[PDB]
């Protein structure tokens, strides 16, 4: 894990009010979203060095997030 | 529990001139007989800001299915420029193979697409308004990205 | 409101582990950004686990099934 757990934790929380007040987790389940979260953001990067050693664009660009989020399909 | 598995596809005629049709041999299987149809479509995606400049290909409807194992050569048409946005044209962007049953999509095969110029002129100055006939497609056939979505099958 | 749950030089690591050389600094709005949805869109999926299975501890394996539902991305065939 590459993410500090406690700013995450509150992330996740306040996220978990938003949809009902009335909510709660636990330390071994905002973990699994954490390994999840952090795998989805690698996962998300590698694609994003594809293009940079192909094109002549070393520099990444939001572009390239938003490109790698639509080849996977929950912009779908 | 998942009717069809797509165990494979290829890209033919790539690299190729930006105007030339896609070419991909899709290689898939069926495990019970199939009743209800089966769609597959080529998206291209004509720029990453907005979904809006998706252009569809073509879309081959299929059906019953055989049980076993088939294979196509699915042939589509290059997208129409005219709706392309010119930051976009030159550069990376992605197509998608996609299938559907019961109008659900179940797998996504995805391919980075680069266009470039292949005259150094136009690689180097490169004109104001993309030139289509003279960009060369270039799709990423190394590096597919296979999403598989789980979809009610019943 | 304001709130993140990355901080920049944990977005420069994942960056680093995923072979990125350079970053631009627009990139830490929109990996965050990216990050609330996925979260959003796996929260709301796993609070039907333990609503409508009427508990109020949302436990590990209730995650793990909505993580099976959002679709899995493999690199070949």
């Amino acid at each position: 894990l590459l993410i500090r757990k406690l700013p995450f934790q509150r992330l996740v929380r306040e996220i978990a009010q938003d949809f009902k007040t009335d909510l709660r987790f636990q330390s071994s389940a905002v973990m699994a979203l954490q390994e999840a979260s952090e795998a989805y953001l690698v996962g998300l990067f590698e694609d994003t060095n594809l293009c940079a050693i192909h094109a002549k664009r070393v520099t990444i660009m939001p572009k390239d997030i938003q490109l790698a989020r639509r080849i996977r399909g929950e912009r779908a | 529990m998942a009717k069809v598995q797509v165990n494979n596809v290829v890209v033919l005629d790539n690299p190729s001139p930006f105007y030339n049709p896609f070419q991909f041999e899709i290689t898939f299987e069926c495990i019970e007989d199939l009743s209800e149809d089966l769609e597959w479509k080529i998206i291209y995606v004509g720029s990453a800001e907005s979904e809006e400049y998706d252009q569809v290909l073509d879309s081959v409807l299929v059906g019953p299915v055989p049980a076993g194992r088939h294979m196509f050569v699915f042939q589509a048409d290059a997208p129409n420029p005219g709706l392309i946005p010119d930051a976009d044209a030159v550069g990376v962007t992605v197509v998608l193979i996609t299938c559907t049953y019961r109008g659900q999509e179940f797998i996504r095969v995805g391919y980075y697409v680069n266009n470039e110029y292949t005259e150094t002129e136009l690689r180097e100055n490169p004109p104001v308004k993309p030139d289509f006939s003279k960009l060369q497609r270039n799709i990423l056939a190394s590096n597919p990205r296979v999403t598989r979505f789980h979809i009610n099958w019943e | 409101d304001n709130i993140q749950g990355i901080t920049k030089p944990a977005i420069r690591r994942l960056a680093r582990r995923g072979g990125v050389k350079r970053i631009s600094g627009l990139i830490y709005e929109e990996t965050r950004g990216v990050l609330k949805v996925f979260l959003e869109n796996v929260i709301r999926d796993a609070v039907t686990y333990t609503e409508h299975a009427k508990r109020k501890t949302v436990t590990a394996m209730d995650v793990v099934y909505a993580l099976k539902r959002q679709g899995r991305t493999l690199y070949g065939f």
